[PDB]
């Protein structure tokens, strides 16, 4: 029903950065918070964002990294800045319907040398 | 009132949580409620857990402080408060070292005991270890410790422990101050006999308590220590023998053997914790001597499925037993973790499959304190 389209991963030299954007197909009342999680066995959250702008960051990326929305075309993209070694990983967009179903992206590989 | 020292253990299995979400009181449009969502059966302690109303994070969400159950599984209960309207959908989410990813949980609209539970979860890089400490007497907690909190003191849980004077504060403020330090030692000295290395999460959890009859009189002494939720070192029933794990115990049963500290645990699992577990049953004759009987009734949804409920009791020990014909039917029955409502009652229920038809061949049976006679519900 909604498909996920990831863009914006790849390798990044240690203290460089890459902005990650994840689109939401379907219709714009389909998808309420929109975000990232990353690949460890488990999978820990990296930042998402409620349709009305309402942030949340893991400790471990706070400060570095910044979600933002455009809610006119139900995408979010993810600043990077500062990556290190330890943010490599598989970041997977998620996304959130109104009846609190998940959705989730196949993941954009990050590699930070 | 706690034991006075934290003995040094001395130098030289995950499970997956159980997630229910459920309401306070039965669901009421325009009416306040609570929505709770308890995790509980999970090993480590670390989770993270999110209410979710119609797509979104909850913002103002607050947690029971971090406890244990026998079987060294912790448990937590989140819970904020709502007005459940028509449209509004609320959930649970929960993520763990067990998960792949984090799982989503839809809300479907007189013996005595004084326990005292320590947790210490080390953090390497990301600062000192975590230390928690609760204290219980029955199902009610009265007492609590968290290294990471601002106030850095041993803070009160329960009404009837707000009368104790500054010198009750104080002397259980630098007992448990002394207990984190203590196991922030013992994380270390654990991690160098198991020969492990420093970037790993470890943890080490502690528990000891009396048990008293009807007649506050003592039943039960407990002292007992768990690396990992597996089995460390604990404290026989006699109150003067240990049994050891391994051969990493065994270094700490020899220590804690020639240093006497089974006589000093059993002199105040004995004296002073049968003592002031009966100054504050007393003191909380209100809360901790009331009996609860549970509000029971009978829900039904080729095949049927009959679920049995039982509400708002106290204390939490309770039995819920199928039986077709007379014969307790344990296949086809779900049984489900007992759950705290938030006021301090408890919750659970109980289900069968039934062929449809067969309906009152089944019954269900309670049996709870409270209750003069064990009831028996059928449909």
């Amino acid at each position: 029903e909604v498909k996920l389209v990831e863009s914006g991963g790849g390798l990044v030299q240690p203290g460089g950065s890459l902005r990650l954007s994840c689109a939401a197909s379907g219709s714009i009342f389909s998808i309420n918070t929109m975000g990232w999680y990353r690949q460890t066995k488990q999978r820990d959250l990296v930042a998402d964002i409620s349709s009305g702008g309402s942030t949340k960051y893991g400790d471990s990326v706070k400060g570095r990294f910044t979600i933002s929305r455009d809610n006119t075309k139900n995408t979010v993209y993810l600043q990077m800045n500062s990556l290190k070694p330890e943010d490599t990983a598989v970041y997977y967009c998620y996304g959130l319907s109104y009846s609190n179903d998940d959705y989730w992206g196949q993941g954009t590989q990050v590699t930070v040398s | 009132r706690m034991f006075p020292n934290a003995p040094y253990l001395g130098g030289g299995i995950q499970r997956t949580p159980k997630i229910q979400v459920y309401s306070r009181h039965p669901a009421e449009n325009g009416k306040s409620n609570f929505l709770n969502c308890y995790v509980s059966g999970f090993h480590p302690s670390d989770i993270e857990v999110d209410l979710l109303k119609n797509g979104e994070r909850i913002e103002k969400v607050e947690h029971s402080d971090l406890s244990f159950s026998k079987d060294w599984s912790f448990y937590l209960l989140y819970y904020t408060e709502f007005t459940p309207t028509e449209k509004d959908e609320y959930a649970c989410r929960v993520n763990h070292v067990t998960l792949s990813q984090p799982k989503i949980v839809k809300w479907d609209r007189g013996s005595h005991s004084m326990r005292y539970f320590f947790t210490s979860v080390s953090r390497p890089g990301r600062g000192e270890p975590r230390f928690i400490a609760v204290g219980y007497v029955d199902d009610t907690q009265f007492v609590r410790f968290d290294s990471d909190a601002a106030s850095q003191r041993m803070e009160p849980r329960a009404p009837w422990i707000e009368q104790e004077g500054p010198e009750y504060w104080d002397g259980e403020t630098r007992k448990v101050k002394a207990h984190s330090q203590t196991h922030r030692v013992d994380l270390g000295t654990l991690r160098g006999c198991y020969n492990q290395s420093e970037a790993g999460s470890h943890t080490v959890q502690r528990m000891y308590g009396c048990d008293v009859g009807s007649d506050w009189r003592f039943l039960r002494g407990y002292h007992q220590y768990a690396y990992d939720g597996k089995d460390y070192i604990a404290l026989k029933e006699d109150l003067r023998s240990w049994t050891a794990a391994d051969m990493c115990a065994q270094t700490t049963k020899h220590k804690w053997e020639a240093a006497h500290v089974a006589e000093q645990l059993r002199a105040y699992l004995e004296g002073t914790c049968v003592e002031w577990l009966r100054r504050y049953l007393e003191n909380g004759k209100e809360t901790l001597q009331r009996t609860d009987a549970p509000k029971t009734h009978m829900t039904h949804h080729h095949e049927a499925t009959l679920r049995c409920w039982a509400l708002s009791f106290y204390p939490a020990e309770i039995t819920l037993t199928w039986q077709r014909d007379g014969e307790d039917q344990t296949q086809d029955t779900e049984l489900v973790e007992t759950r705290p409502a938030g006021d301090g009652t408890f919750q659970k229920w109980a289900a069968v499959v039934v062929p449809s038809g067969q309906e009152q061949r089944y019954t269900c049976h309670v049996q709870h304190e409270g209750l003069p006679k064990p009831l028996t519900l059928r449909w």
